């Protein structure tokens, strides 16, 4: 046997390396249980993209004019070559900037003190002070200028809780800041607001009373939890995702189920039972195995797992009790497997027995259950109605607001099928059961008598059961599905046999902080779950818009399901990741981040423009051309177009690797132009120009056939130079071939940087909304249901 | 009935909305309605014609999902969407003209094709975009 | 006089587009336009009549929130904005039939009844939406 | 053909919608096409006339972006939109003038106006918004 | 580059010759293969401007070679970097370049 249970732990461990779940099944209850809620960041410092700075111009003709011009630029200067990493970089920036997106500013904290203005007045941030402060001590400025910033006010309206205050940006800036400013994600709290957030199923019962005592201040601001239900259909071809989620969800649910108090002692009833059995098996009855398997048979109705089960078939008990397990608990929730055996083994160990008919010749696959059958075939109607009332017990499909659940029926809710089934035991029991030895049909009889004289208590216990179900999937957000799964839990028989016969009179209903622990643990899981979807599809959408066609999505939905804290991605089957990726490319974005993406595809040209150290591409145009003269720099190559030359993407090229074109219009001297992400050597040597430069700089694109290295020229030539005299004290025309395709940076214009903040005064933010509620729970004893009878009648 | 009005509504959107440089984000809520739409009507059977000299056709839906992903819409797409397009403008003009004809004395307001029978069911009611004429 | 119209309009997008089934992509704007438009009529009153044999009525306003965050719209939704769309109705109606019976002689552009005079406050601008009329 | 017309709705769309006080939640993709027309035709030199009492005219597109950051539009939004609007509508006011009255004795189907050759090369088509006249 | 064969231990005579192909089939035969993975043999392709992967890793030396040699044309290497798998999970089916 040992060889064959090494052979079978082989074939299970093979199954099991398609499943993502750790070795022990504990330490995933540590890690949800630490999964902190969807966290508040606020921003220290505005997000700021563009600053001012001091750059000389000069004249025309080629000499300083004395001005100190202020000119735009950027904070970081770190665009490579290619427009692939570009837009790679965008990619990281548009992670960056999701990742640090706010939920609320509280604007003044952030204002600083200012010097500027006579009035003493206050500004939005120290950036904003140290920019004012430089157009206010330089004097190339307008005097309309210093009488606005001596006469710019801040105002608080703290009656509507509004608050305004002056800034001076650039149009990217002020555009990103006022859109996280107008909007926040953040909402009035109201006692109603906060009332109908707790479950209206838990509000309705009359066990337990909530109380509001805590006092919701006038400016509360909450932050309400996504409730998105689930947009992937875990139900249908994720078998191994659906698995390990399930399994979580029932690891959760049984971290949760009170245990039980005061049964009757184990030892006198052991006796009892050997004593009425007429043993010549029953081993394996304990309070322990008891409290165990009954919190396994609740959350696993609960988490919606699938049961498989254990029995050995000489303890004829143990299918005695499995009858009132498959009583109970609807046969839609087990294997098919364990069903029919089960039905099998029940139908020709004791009821068939019983009435003189053949063993049932039975097929496995049959489209009908066994119990189907039974039902067409006896025609004792205490029996018969019982088991077609068993053949017909399935979940039942409801909605409760919006939020899809499996329930039971009524029937059994308020404990009633107990007594059909003590009534058929009792049938059974003054039975003649021909053909059938002595003592086995003796202690059969016996064992089916022990069991029916349990009637009240079973009652109670069902009834206990029902109540417990209603009340835990009262707090369940997420949606359930039904279907079957790969994995199951091992449910022990004998642990069932021990907990029907060992039930006392003791009520145990979940105490209410443990049904608040339970719902806060599984809302901040679906927070989690929604935001982490909202980030990868928001991810691939941005990335597949701006043509980013390298970007592996396998890596991205690792990240994914990596950061869900219930998983292990190295054990994720390939195909089941692809269908997964599949899924995700077609759902639409939130509004959020595609306006994100939108602004920042439209603020991305005068990004890639500002940048000092990339440029958009060169035309060598092989013709002799005047220089054309600009006031930022003496003589530059300035081309703003790329009119009347062919166009010819140097990325593209490269990837696709067809040279020819390049080369031969290279060789056989035809203008072109070249465009592509390329930094520039600056040129500051007129003697360099003369002796042309800008000619060989191509050769290598054909010599080592790659375009990274391409480094192309730019000249500026000013009186600072070491050579400028040649321009000065010669009259020759400034002749060149290579211009760069490169927009002038944009001047600095202060009346229309100038902008003005809203935002709140001041608030608190809440995430918890858990603490301002109470709920006491009324004496045990006295506990009733939704018949407004007492929960367990039997005293 | 209104089933048919939704579709007739999707196809004319699809037909003038879905041409070569057309931004993704002017139709993506119809490219989810036309995505949803064939996801539902897939791998359903109908049967036009039977009376007259109506000509008698078989029908059948086995077509890919239309993409998501291109910023701006490109000719393969354009002929992805108008291969469907023409077959299901041909499919809903034969059903029309088959539920034309055919009356009855009594519950005139109730559909007499098995067609309108089957398309008001409880399982086609998920495509619904518009009732606006 | 622009927000009467804007409320017509937006009253005849919802009381058409909201059908048990769409996906909930068609209706965001709507779904935004009219929250805004609860949001914001709320807490009010207004009188309307007081001229001929018109009904005098007086209105409140303090209805509730729709709900936002559902894949599909069930028969739920659909239900709980009708009983809101038809009480919108029968106010429109009331109020364009208290404007069209009046007449001045001066100044006729401008609004003239009572109630429409109150709806031209800055306040409930935040209810404008397009003009394709 | 179908480039100008796109570009017309665009422009009726703008003339309904821009209008002060609205929520961009409902204009978003008429302000996406109007950034990318806009983005598109920056840039570009057209010649308009040359027959009959028609002025010749020339037109160049040099406008700035529009932003989409805010969540209601303003007044100071609203002029930036109409002057552009305004500019655009005269423009294509003068383009059909032009085209209305030449013809051809053979392939007549065919543009003739040196606008409208030059806005039927390939770039261009990738300014597409909708065919719904 | 043309064709050779990877083992060149045919010895001469047309009996040996037989004999080596009846060995040939032997060992074809005796390394069949029963089910065949196609996710376990794939080396990233280098050249592949769209980051595809290949069926075996001398099929990237292969990839490699062509895609570095100064005395080929263009159009082949543009061939070589335009090879990518495309994947259809939802009917379980795969395409790999060889």
């Amino acid at each position: 046997k040992t060889k064959e249970e090494h052979q079978k732990e082989v074939q299970y461990e093979i199954l099991q390396k398609t499943i993502p779940t750790f070795e022990p099944k504990e330490s995933i209850l540590k890690k949800l249980e630490d999964i902190k809620p969807e966290q508040a960041k606020a921003q220290t410092k505005l997000f700021r993209i563009f600053e001012p700075r001091q750059k000389p111009i000069y004249i025309a003709n080629g000499e300083k004019e004395r001005r100190n011009r202020i000119y735009w630029k950027l904070k970081k200067d770190t665009l490579p070559d290619g427009d692939y990493d570009v837009r790679e970089y965008f990619l990281n920036l548009y992670d960056q900037v999701l990742t640090e997106m706010p939920d609320y500013l509280l604007l003044k904290d952030m204002a600083v003190e200012n010097k500027n203005s006579r009035d003493a007045g206050k500004v939005v941030d120290s950036e904003t002070a140290s920019i004012c402060d430089a157009i206010f001590q330089d004097e190339e400025t307008e005097g309309a200028v210093a009488r606005f910033i001596a006469e710019m006010r801040q105002r608080v309206q703290a009656d509507r809780n509004v608050v305004n205050y002056p800034s001076i940006l650039h149009p990217i800036d002020y555009a990103f800041n006022e859109y996280f400013l107008q909007h926040q994600l953040v909402e009035p709290l109201n006692n109603d607001i906060i009332f109908n957030y707790i479950p209206e199923r838990i509000r309705n019962d009359v066990n337990y009373i909530l109380n509001m005592d805590r006092n919701l201040p006038s400016t509360a601001r909450y932050i309400r939890p996504n409730l998105l239900q689930d947009r992937l259909n875990l139900h249908d071809n994720f078998e191994s995702l659906w698995d390990t989620i399930t399994t979580s969800n029932y690891i959760l649910a049984r971290s949760v189920v009170p245990d039980l108090k005061e049964l009757v002692s184990t030892e006198a009833q052991i006796q009892k039972m050997s004593q009425d059995l007429q043993l010549e098996f029953l081993t394996g009855i304990n309070s322990q195995a008891a409290n165990d398997c009954f919190k396994t048979l609740i959350a696993a109705m609960l988490s919606q797992r699938t049961m498989s089960l254990d029995f050995v078939t000489t303890n004829y008990m143990s299918l005695i009790s499995g009858m009132w397990l498959l009583t109970v608990v609807p046969n839609d929730m087990f294997i098919r497997e364990s069903l029919v055996a089960c039905q099998l083994a029940i139908v020709n160990t004791i009821i068939y027995v019983a009435f003189g008919m053949q063993r049932m010749h039975y097929r496995n696959g049959d489209p009908q259950t066994p119990f189907q059958i039974a039902e067409q075939q006896i025609q004792n109607f205490q029996v018969a109605n019982w088991l077609h009332f068993v053949n017909n017990n399935y979940f039942r499909q409801v909605v409760i607001d919006g939020v899809l659940n499996q329930v039971l029926n009524d029937n059994i809710r308020n404990g009633h099928v107990i007594n059909q089934l003590m009534e058929a035991l009792m049938q059974l029991s003054r039975q003649q059961f021909p053909t059938m030895p002595v003592d086995y049909k003796r202690s059969i009889q016996r064992g089916i008598l022990l069991l029916s004289n349990r009637l009240g208590q079973l009652v109670d216990l069902t009834r206990l059961l029902a109540y417990s179900y209603e009340t835990l999937m009262a707090c369940v957000t997420m949606n359930m599905q039904h279907v079957q799964t790969l994995t199951t839990e091992k449910l022990q028989l004998t642990s069932v046999t021990s907990l029907c016969m060992l039930i006392g009179n003791a009520t145990v209903i979940p105490s209410p902080q443990t049904l608040f622990h339970y719902y806060n643990v599984n809302v901040n899981f679906h927070s989690n779950y929604n935001e982490r979807i909202n980030d990868a599809v928001a991810i691939i959408t941005a990335a597949n818009r701006l043509n980013l066609y390298q970007k592996k999505m396998k890596a991205i939905v690792e990240d994914f399901l990596k950061r869900l804290h219930i998983f292990d991605v190295a054990v994720a089957p390939d195909d089941q990741m692809y269908r997964l990726r599949d899924r995700l490319r077609l759902l639409p974005v939130e509004v959020r981040r595609l306006d994100i993406f939108n602004l920042i595809l439209m603020a991305m040209d005068q990004i890639e423009r500002a940048s000092d150290k990339i440029a958009q591409g060169v035309i060598i145009a092989y013709r002799d051309m005047q220089l054309e003269r600009d006031e930022m720099y003496g003589y530059v190559n300035i081309a703003r177009n790329l009119d009347g030359f062919q166009q010819i993407n140097l990325e593209e090229l490269m990837r696709t690797g067809s040279y020819a074109q390049i080369t031969n219009m290279l060789l056989n001297n035809q203008p072109v132009a070249l465009v592509g992400a390329l930094p520039f050597v600056t040129d500051s040597s007129v003697i360099s120009l003369i002796a042309i430069l800008d000619a060989t700089v191509f050769a290598q694109i054909v010599k080592l056939r790659k375009v990274d290295t391409l480094k192309p020229i730019l000249y500026k030539i000013n009186s600072d130079s070491n050579d400028f005299y040649l321009v000065a004290n010669y009259d020759w025309v400034p002749i060149s071939t290579t211009k760069v395709y490169k927009q002038v940076p944009v001047q600095f214009d202060f009346r229309n940087s100038m902008h003005m903040l809203t935002s709140n005064l001041t608030f608190t933010v809440y995430s918890d909304l858990l603490a301002f509620v109470s709920a006491d729970t009324v004496e045990p004893i006295n506990a009733v249901a939704f018949d407004n009878m007492r929960i367990m009648n039997e005293l | 009935m209104d089933v048919l009005y939704s579709l007739s509504k999707t196809l004319k959107d699809a037909r003038d909305k879905i041409v070569e440089g057309t931004l993704y984000s002017n139709v993506s809520d119809l490219i989810q309605q036309f995505n949803q739409m064939i996801i539902t009507m897939n791998g359903n059977e109908f049967q036009t014609g039977g009376i007259g000299n109506l000509p008698i056709r078989n029908w059948n839906f086995n077509f890919g999902l239309l993409g998501t992903t291109l910023l701006n819409l490109d000719a393969n797409y354009v002929e992805t969407a108008r291969n469907t397009i023409d077959y299901f403008v041909d499919f809903v003009d034969n059903v029309c003209m088959d539920e034309m004809v055919r009356e009855s004395q009594r519950n005139g307001i109730a559909p007499q094709s098995d067609s309108l029978r089957k398309l008001s069911a409880i399982k086609f009611k998920r495509i619904n975009f518009d009732n606006s004429s």
